[PDB]
Order: C-alpha cells, then sequence, then structure tokens
C-alpha cells in the first residue's frame, strides 16, 4: 500500500504550504491584549479605533488586532496566562476617580510582576483627564485623602503641559504617571518596559500612540537582542 | 449566602456517609493491578527495537 | 441565625470526616511499597519531532488506535499528526484562536476544541465532500472551556472556567446534565475507563468525582496547597493523580477516600501541568513549568527519569491505550514522542 | 484543606486601637505571599495590606498609611494586623486573603464574588 | 631553532581555536533545528561557513610553507590563491550584510518583518558569496592578479579588490553602526529620563557606556584585524617607508585569525551560548 503512503506524503505536503501561507500572515499581523476595570474608557477606545472581544486596526499597512475579554469571570488568574506572547498590554485606568486606583496599581504591579508575562510591555492609558481636572479644580475631592506622598510631591521639571493648563491639574496627573512608573522601574530588569500615556475620551490620535509605542517596544526587544541595551 | 450555606451542608451530610474502606485494601489492589499489567507496558519494560514502531 | 448554625454545623461535619480520615490512616503506603524492587533509570529519547505550530500548545489526545494524534495552538489550527510517520492528516482552522483544549473520539470520527470564545466546537473528520467542517457548536457556558472529553459519539463532557462542568448531546446542542459545586475555575478532567464516573479538578484546591448519568457529586476530595492544573484516572479506574501549582503532585483512592502519594522534589519549585498514568500504572509522567517533564514511580514516589527536549514550559501530555509511547507538548510549539 | 481564620474586632469607639490574627493552617505558611482585604458595607472589596515570603516588602492602602501596622510570623504561622485611630469611614468585614501562588510576588485576590483562600471576615465597627 | 617551533605552536593554536569554534558554531545548527529559524542566523551560518573553509583550506598550506621555508606543492600554490582571496572576501562581506541586517533589525522593524522572507536572506546570502567567486576565482585564472609563488598583486588587481572587499564592507559597517548608535542612545535617552523621574519620586550613562562598548568591541576587533593588512596592500604594490616580507605575513595572518575571532563575537547569542553548553 505504498500508494497510500505517496498520497499522505502530498497531502502533508499540502498541509505544510497552507500552514506556511498562514504563518506568514499570522507573523504579518500583531496581538494586542486590552485590559483595564469597568468605566475605564476600554469600550470608548475600542470605538475609537473602530463590548466586542475583538478589534482590528491598520496603520502605515501595520494591522494590530486588540483582544478584550469580557465574557471571562471576574478572576484574571488563569486566563490570562494565555497572552505571554502579545506585542503589548493596553492597560487603561481611570485617572479621574481616586476610589478604585489602588485596585489599577495593584493590576498593574500583578501584571508587571507575573512570571509568565514578565517579558510583555504595558502601554498605560490615563483616560478620562478632563474630569479629572474639574475634580481637582472643585477641590472637593483631595488626593492628600487618598494619597498623602501629594503632599510632598513636587512636579517634575520635564513636563510638557498644554497652554493653559492649571499647574495643580499637572502636579496630580504626574504624580499619578509617577506611581505608575515607580511601579513598572523596580523590577522593570530590562526584558520590559512601560508607556505612560495622557488621552482623553474625544482624542482621535489613539491608534497612533500605539504604533510608536510598538516600534518603541520591537527596536529595543532588537536592541537587548545583540546585547547593545 | 443562606441558600449557598444549605447546599454545602447538605452535600456534606450526604458524601459523611460514603463508607470507605482500609489503605491496605487499596495498597492490596494496586499491587495487584501493577503486577499483572507489569509485563504488558512498553514503557516499564522496554521492547526490542523490531516490535517498536517509532524505530524506524 | 440560620447560617451560623449551618457554617457550625458544616464545620462539625468536616471535623467528623477528618477524624473518619484519620481512623483508617493506620500506615502509609511508603511503608507497603518499600519492599518492591526499582523499575531502575529509565531514559527515554525523543524518536519522533513533531514541528509545525505556530504558537504555545495547550492539549493533545491519542485516540483509540495509538496512531493519530490532535493539537491545539493559539494561531488557531487543530494538526492531526500521524504519530508514526510524522506526517499530518488535517489542519482545522479556527474562528477563534485562543483554544485551551481538544478531544478525540473513541470511534476516531469527532475531534473537538474550546477556548475563550465560550464555544465548545466538534469537528466531523469523516466527510463526504474531503474536506474537514464543523458539525455543533454547543454554548451556554459563561466561562472559558478548559478541558473536554467524548464519552461517545452522542455525549461529551465538557469543563468551563464558570465553575461548572456540563454533560451534551451533540446531536440536540442542550446540556443534558449540569456539573455544579465548584467554587473556583474547573482546569482538567478525567473520564473513568467505563465513562460511568469522571473527576474534575478546580482551581480551590479539590477534586469532584461526578456520575455522569445523575450528575450528583458522589465525592470530593482535598489537600493540594493551590490551583490544580492536571487530572487523570489509574488505568486501573479505582485512582486518580492529580498535579498542582505548589510543585506537588498527588494520587488519591477513590474508595479510601484519603491522599495516598505526595511526589515531589526540593529542587523543583514550579507547578504540574499535565499528568497521565502508563498503560501499567506504574510510571507517572508529569510535565512542570521548569522546561522539563519527569517520570515518577506512582509505588514508590522516586523519579524514575527526566525527558528535557523542551525550551519552554510543557502544557500538554499523554499516553497511548496500548502504553506504547508518550507524546509531550510545550509552548515552543512542538512535539515530541518518546519511548 | 486550606483554612484561613481571621479572629479579633467588633465595636468600638474611634481613635481605638484594635488587633487581628489571621490563623493559616493546612500549608506552608512562609511560602505565601499574604494580604488583608476589608469590604466596607455597600462597596466591593478593597486591598488594605501587604506583606512579603520574608517580611522585607511592606505595603499599605494610602487612604490606612502611617495608622496600620502588618505583622508576620512564620514560625507560629499567624498574620497580624494592628489598627490604631480608627476613622469612622474604616468599618468595614476584613478578610485574611492569600496570595495564590507559591514563590511569586503576585496577586489577583481582591476578586469580589469568589476566591477559594480567604476566610469567612470578622466585623469591625467604629460609631460614637 | 626556537623561534621555527615557537611559531608552529602558535600557528597550530590558531587553526585549531578556529576549527574547533566553527565546527561548534555549524554543529550547533546541525543538531538543533531552532536555531535556524530565524532569519538573522542564515547570515550567521553563511559566516561561519566561509571562516571555517578559510580556516580547512587556506591556513594549514601557508602554514606548511612558512614552517619549511618554500612552498612544497608546486602549482598547487595557484588554486590556493584562489581559494584565499575568495574564502576572505567571503567572511568580510557577511559581515557586512550581518551589520546592515541588524541595522535594519533596529531602524525598520515592522519592514523588517513583512519584507525580510527567507528568499530575501538567501539573495543575500548567494550575493555575498557569488561576489566572493567572481572576484577571486575569474581574475586569479586569467592571471590579473601577477604583475615558491609570491606574486607581488599588480597595481589594478589590488586596489580594486581592496576597494571593493574591504572599503566597501568597511564603509557600509560604519555608517551601520553610526545609525545604530544613534537610535541607542536615543532610546536610552527615553529610559533615563522615565528611571530619573521614577527615582525623583521615590526619593520624595552605563547603559551608554555599555553600548559604547559592544560597538567599540565590534567594529574595532574587525578594524584591527583588517585595515593594516589592507592598507599595506594598496600601498606595496603602488611603490615596493616599504615593508619586508614578513611584516606582510603578520598582517595576513592578523586578518586570518579575524577569523577566528568572529564565532566569539557574532555566534555568542543568548540562544547559542546554550547550544554549545549542551553540545
Ligand atoms: C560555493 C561553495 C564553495 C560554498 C558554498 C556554500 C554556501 C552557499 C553555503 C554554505 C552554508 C550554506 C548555508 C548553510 C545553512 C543554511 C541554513 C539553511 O536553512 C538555509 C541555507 C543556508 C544558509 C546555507 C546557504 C548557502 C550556504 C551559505
Ligand atoms: O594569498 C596570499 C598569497 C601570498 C602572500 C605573501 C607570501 N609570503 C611572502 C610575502 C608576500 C606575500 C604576497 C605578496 O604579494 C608580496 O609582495 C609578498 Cl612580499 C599572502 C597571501
Ligand atoms: O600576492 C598576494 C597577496 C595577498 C593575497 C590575499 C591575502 N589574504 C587575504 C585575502 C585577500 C588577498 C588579496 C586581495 O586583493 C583581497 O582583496 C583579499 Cl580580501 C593574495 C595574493
Amino acid at each position: 500500500q505504498r500508494n497510500e503512503e505517496k498520497a499522505q506524503r502530498e497531502a502533508n505536503k499540502k498541509i505544510e504550504k497552507q500552514l506556511q501561507k498562514d504563518k506568514q500572515v499570522y507573523r504579518a499581523t500583531h496581538r494586542l491584549l486590552l485590559l483595564g476595570a469597568d468605566n475605564s474608557g476600554k469600550s470608548t477606545i475600542v470605538k475609537q479605533m473602530r463590548g466586542i472581544f475583538e478589534t482590528k486596526f491598520q496603520v502605515d499597512k501595520v494591522n494590530f488586532h486588540m483582544f478584550d475579554v469580557g465574557g471571562q469571570r471576574d478572576e484574571r488568574r488563569k486566563w490570562i496566562q494565555c497572552f505571554n506572547d502579545v506585542t503589548a498590554i493596553i492597560f487603561v485606568v481611570d485617572s479621574s476617580d481616586y476610589n478604585r486606583l489602588q485596585e489599577a496599581l495593584n493590576l498593574f504591579k500583578s501584571i508587571w510582576n507575573n512570571r509568565w508575562l514578565r517579558t510583555i510591555s504595558v502601554i498605560l492609558f490615563l483616560n478620562k483627564q478632563d474630569l479629572l481636572a474639574e475634580k481637582v479644580l472643585a477641590g472637593k475631592s483631595k488626593i492628600e485623602d487618598y494619597f498623602p506622598e501629594f503632599a510632598r510631591y513636587t512636579t517634575p521639571e520635564d513636563a510638557t503641559p498644554e497652554p493653559g493648563e492649571d499647574p495643580r491639574v499637572t502636579r496630580a496627573k504626574y504624580f499619578i504617571r509617577d506611581e505608575f512608573l515607580r511601579i513598572s522601574t523596580a523590577s522593570g530588569d530590562g526584558r520590559h518596559y512601560c508607556y505612560p500615556h495622557f488621552t482623553c475620551a474625544v482624542d482621535t490620535e489613539n491608534a497612533r500612540r500605539i504604533f510608536n509605542d510598538c516600534r518603541d517596544i520591537i527596536q529595543r526587544m532588537h536592541l537587548r537582542q545583540y546585547e547593545l541595551l | 449566602s443562606i441558600a449557598q450555606a444549605r447546599k454545602l451542608v447538605e452535600q456534606l451530610k450526604m458524601e459523611a456517609n460514603i463508607d470507605r474502606i482500609k489503605v491496605s485494601k487499596a495498597a492490596a489492589d494496586l499491587m495487584a493491578y501493577c503486577e499483572a499489567h507489569a509485563k504488558e507496558d512498553p514503557l516499564l519494560t522496554p521492547v526490542p527495537a523490531s516490535e517498536n514502531p517509532f524505530r524506524e | 441565625s440560620e447560617l451560623d448554625q449551618l457554617r457550625q454545623e458544616a464545620e462539625q461535619l468536616k471535623n467528623q470526616i477528618r477524624d473518619a480520615r484519620k481512623a483508617c490512616a493506620d500506615a502509609t503506603l511508603s511503608q507497603i511499597t518499600n519492599n518492591i524492587d526499582p523499575v531502575g533509570r529509565i531514559q527515554m529519547r525523543t524518536r519522533r519531532t513533531l514541528r509545525g505550530h505556530l504558537a504555545k500548545i495547550y492539549a493533545m489526545h491519542w485516540g483509540t488506535d495509538s496512531r493519530l494524534l490532535v493539537s491545539a495552538s493559539q494561531d488557531g489550527k487543530l494538526i492531526i499528526w500521524d504519530s508514526y510517520t510524522t506526517n499530518k492528516v488535517h489542519a482545522i482552522p479556527l474562528r477563534s484562536s485562543w483554544v485551551m483544549t481538544c478531544a478525540y473520539a473513541p470511534s476516531g470520527n469527532y475531534v473537538a476544541c474550546g477556548g475563550l470564545d465560550n464555544i465548545c466546537s466538534i469537528y466531523n473528520l469523516k466527510t463526504r465532500e474531503g474536506n474537514v467542517r464543523v458539525s455543533r457548536e454547543l454554548a451556554g457556558h459563561t466561562g472559558y472551556l478548559s478541558c473536554c472529553r467524548f464519552l461517545d459519539d452522542n455525549q461529551i463532557v465538557t469543563s468551563s472556567g464558570d465553575t461548572t462542568c456540563a454533560l451534551w448531546d451533540i446531536e440536540t446542542g442542550q446540556q443534558t446534565t449540569t456539573f455544579t459545586g465548584h467554587t473556583g475555575d474547573v482546569m482538567s478532567l478525567s473520564l473513568a475507563p467505563d465513562t460511568r464516573l469522571f473527576v474534575s479538578g478546580a482551581c480551590d484546591a479539590s477534586a469532584k468525582l461526578w456520575d455522569v448519568r445523575e450528575g450528583m457529586c458522589r465525592q470530593t476530595f482535598t489537600g493540594h496547597e493551590s490551583d490544580i492544573n492536571a487530572i487523570c484516572f489509574f488505568p486501573n479506574g479505582n485512582a486518580f493523580a492529580t498535579g498542582s501549582d505548589d510543585a506537588t503532585c498527588r494520587l488519591f483512592d477513590l474508595r479510601a477516600d484519603q491522599e495516598l502519594m505526595t511526589y515531589s522534589h526540593d529542587n523543583i519549585i514550579c507547578g504540574i501541568t499535565s499528568v497521565s498514568f502508563s498503560k501499567s500504572g506504574r510510571l507517572l509522567l508529569a510535565g512542570y513549568d521548569d522546561f522539563n517533564c519527569n517520570v515518577w514511580d506512582a509505588l514508590k514516589a522516586d523519579r524514575a527519569g527526566v525527558l528535557a527536549g523542551h525550551d519552554n514550559r510543557v502544557s500538554c501530555l499523554g499516553v497511548t491505550d496500548d502504553g506504547m509511547a508518550v507524546a509531550t507538548g510545550s509552548w515552543d510549539s512542538f512535539l515530541k514522542i518518546w519511548n | 484543606q486550606v483554612q484561613l481564620q481571621e479572629s479579633g474586632g467588633g465595636l468600638v469607639q474611634p481613635g481605638g486601637s484594635l488587633r487581628l490574627s489571621c490563623a493559616a493552617s493546612g500549608f506552608t505558611f512562609s511560602n505565601y505571599k499574604m494580604n488583608w482585604v476589608r469590604q466596607a458595607p455597600g462597596k466591593g472589596l478593597e486591598w488594605v495590606s501587604d506583606i512579603s515570603q520574608s517580611g522585607a516588602s511592606i505595603s499599605y492602602t494610602g487612604s490606612v498609611k502611617g495608622r496600620f501596622t502588618i505583622s508576620r510570623d512564620n514560625a507560629k504561622n499567624t498574620l497580624y494586623l494592628q489598627m490604631n485611630s480608627l476613622k469612622p469611614e474604616d468599618t468595614a468585614v476584613y478578610y485574611c486573603a492569600r496570595c495564590p501562588a507559591p514563590f511569586t510576588r503576585d496577586c489577583f485576590d481582591v476578586t469580589s464574588t469568589t476566591y477559594a483562600y480567604r476566610g469567612q471576615g470578622t466585623q469591625v465597627t467604629v460609631s460614637s | 631553532f626556537s623561534v621555527r617551533i615557537l611559531t608552529a605552536c602558535f600557528l597550530s593554536l590558531l587553526i585549531l581555536s578556529t576549527l574547533l569554534g566553527n565546527t561548534l558554531v555549524c554543529a550547533a545548527v546541525i543538531r538543533f533545528r531552532h536555531l535556524r529559524s530565524k532569519v538573522t542566523n542564515f547570515f550567521v551560518i553563511s559566516l561561519a561557513v566561509s571562516d571555517l573553509l578559510v580556516a580547512v583550506l587556506v591556513m594549514p598550506w601557508k602554514a606548511v610553507a612558512e614552517i619549511a621555508g618554500f612552498w612544497p606543492f608546486g602549482s598547487f600554490c595557484n588554486i590556493w590563491v584562489a581559494f584565499d582571496i575568495m574564502c576572505s572576501t567571503a567572511s568580510i562581506l557577511n559581515l557586512c550584510v550581518i551589520s546592515v541586517d541588524r541595522y535594519w533589525a533596529i531602524s525598520s522593524p515592522f519592514r523588517y518583518e513583512r519584507k525580510m522572507t527567507p528568499k530575501a536572506a538567501f539573495i543575500l546570502i548567494s550575493v555575498a558569496w557569488t561576489l566572493s567567486v567572481l572576484i577571486s576565482f575569474i581574475p586569479v585564472q586569467l592571471s590579473w592578479h601577477k604583475a615558491n609563488c609570491d606574486s607581488s598583486l599588480s597595481r589594478t588587481y589590488a586596489i580594486s579588490s581592496s576597494v571593493i572587499s574591504f572599503y566597501i564592507p568597511v564603509a557600509i559597517m560604519i555608517v551601520t553602526y553610526t545609525r545604530i548608535y544613534r537610535i541607542a542612545q536615543k532610546q536610552i535617552r527615553r529610559i533615563a529620563a522615565l528611571e530619573r523621574a521614577a527615582v525623583h519620586a521615590k526619593n520624595c550613562f552605563k547603559r551608554e557606556t555599555k553600548v559604547l562598548k559592544t560597538l567599540s568591541v565590534i567594529m574595532g576587533v574587525f578594524v584591527c584585524c583588517w585595515l593594516p593588512f589592507f592598507i599595506l596592500n594598496c600601498i606595496l604594490p603602488f611603490c615596493g617607508f616599504c615593508i619586508d616580507s614578513n611584516t606582510f605575513d603578520v598582517f595576513v595572518w592578523f586578518g586570518w585569525a579575524n577569523s577566528s575571532l568572529n564565532p566569539i563575537i557574532y555566534a555568542f547569542n543568548a540562544d547559542f551560548r546554550k547550544a554549545f553548553s549542551t553540545l
């Protein structure tokens, strides 16, 4: 029955041909994992990218697809380990609500120190900055009540505030960014880095930010590969 | 909750009525099963390469 | 309050169960098996290497013929390999690329897959057109599917991330039976050789035994220190081994309601991903996160050998129905056969 | 069987001092990161305290910063949390929550619905 | 004599080290199929094969000639000359390709992933080896390199072959590594800014040195091994101030010792280090 073995041989050849055809597309597409608590703006972000598990968008002939898991339960312990090969984790944080910020920092620390996710960079989107602006301008909710260190924090000199921005708002937002980078840098160890970004719900240039951040991630991965960095 | 507590209570009460055997009995059963199939396990007793499908 | 009384009664029942378990613990199986001869050093070598997957692998299952196999990777493909000649018989694309499980029907007529899509997809291998196509899509779970196994061509038992198991009839598409009682995510299940019962391990460090026909949790085992990732029946059918994240394997008996063996070493500090017995049940092959595989003597608790062929964590492992060879699939997108 | 039992707490005037002791049985207490989680009435569970395997790294919630002290004894297998100068908004049900995996600085125990490795909870109430 | 035995021992250690290193690099790929999967390993293997050929073909015969003091192989030497310039130019050119390859992997990463299929790597390797053969075997058999067989290279051939086989690789490598240094320094500036912000928040150069050390060693080993040889190979045919034959032999020995040194630099990646340790 050598004819059967030959038939299986061309079946195998066709299967490998189709597999290579799919492999080219798979290597040509970039996975992304979108994560963040509810009422953070992830739905607004994916809508701007144009509640759904999957989103696809193309920038400069580069194809990204974002995965947002909503159907799974609240526990994130074991269904996140399947995202160890994604290009980046887009972590969305609602900066306007100080009550649940500590949960966001704990989740970011858990992702950062994860044994299977130590190689995955995190792109941090501090959404809803305008609401934080009215919150700090009103003076009804003080950050010192939730974060005492803010009473003794000074705004960094490498800050680029918008024209007309209240420096109190700049100090608050950069204090949040400083907490997140403090969590990130403790065990950064050169493998993965965090990319903070300051965004609002009305922004239309978000897709470019992830593109630039992924370019930086791939450049730094290649640099670490050749032992330069 | 109360419903979950009642379900756990009834499940534990129903499970507590299961009759268990001595550890030595399970030990003897495992010994008999392992000795009854020791000669037929290719991983335990290495088979000749002539009858091994993965050797060429 | 009635809740406090129920909690106190449950604690009393747990104490009674512990006392009854300690009463039957007259001795340990280590003393009984200290008189048997060691199996000797077992050094297996990679006889076949199965390459072609694009991403990490999560599952595999050898069929009754001990010839064909299934494998799932995060590229959204199900590849049916011929173990003897390393040929590929089918390459089934998947609508959802995040699958975690596979099953091979005893008749060889169907394959199963499932994952984060919350859907159990059944594909018919035997088609009249020559091309494999999906047959049924089972929906109703609110959590990710972790493992699924066929009883026959008409009954499939599935384990989901919503802490529930479900016995489905493929034709009608309905949950014929629902198994509930687990608090944490249930990660793996195995069916008994007579298919009368099946055990499942969860993230609450507990395993539960279920009757397929009635859906009643007959018995429950605890003892693990962390999440359970693997489970498989002893070939006899009266015992099973479980792997956990605390770097320990534990062998329990169905009738004894107690823990029989604990397999651990001081130089291994990573969890166990897959556990399976050999044909005679003497060798227990376990996969570890430290990129290696270890074979335990299921009778003397001593390691009989290491399979260090993978450069990444091993996620799936399996033995034939004839006990002839063992396949290991790891996150490097390769399968390796050992004999 | 994993069993984390916490004790202490109850009704007390504001500004008092309370000690919470968590009893861990059935596992290796030294190899596990431990956390203290409280659930405010009408609000979800929130992280309140942390302690590492060796006690080298200690963290607190910003709100309870400077008022809560956590102590861990591996030999006795008991976790302590001492609270002083309580505020009227500090009343909640406190759970002794263990981090999921050994030899890891990672925790996902702030979950609300179900978590296996938590105790029943000790109620502490502050009022005039 | 003492000098003869010492030179014999030095040459024996040089050739044995070259064989050991390049055969180990080749075996790491022959035995392990995961290394050959990546595109850059194609260029690394091509360079390793070029260095192994350099060693096994060129070194033993010139070593025997040096020890005996005269060429004992008669008319073989002409062919051997064609076996030198072809094998050496394949060593220098491949490095160039590797360098430019790295540049793209650092400079245009997405286009590098989409555009460098293994076909492109095969085309680059084929171009390198085709240049190596067509600059060496064609002129040698047609007697364009001749102005014991110790024949001074003709003025035209020496300048032309030197220009191509060195000054195109060295210029390309210098431009590539300057661009890579600029990119790496920009990235290090960004990382240092973020790290300084984090440190200042906690309170309330070395990475640049590492980049400089790596680039300096990678460029400097190659330059110190090759450049003196090529400047002398350009000057001496033009006006034979001048140097003797022993100095020329020393510099060609440095040129071929670069082939021995290349495995340590270009082939001691993290993936390769495990492979050599296992073997
Ligand atoms: C011309 C004669 C003297 C020597 C020619 C040998 C050249 C063509 C050989 C030497 C080693 C060969 C390489 C050896 C290994 C590989 C990896 C393989 O996956 C792709 C081909 C590739 C990269 C070969 C390319 C061609 C190659 C470079
Ligand atoms: O492939 C090769 C062939 C030959 C040589 C050497 C040989 N040893 C004597 C010195 C010498 C050489 C070449 C010259 O062209 C020359 O003018 C001089 Cl003086 C090197 C590499
Ligand atoms: O008389 C002779 C002198 C030297 C040589 C070799 C020396 N060995 C290095 C390789 C090499 C040579 C010549 C080139 O012109 C060239 O471009 C290269 Cl790369 C040959 C004949």
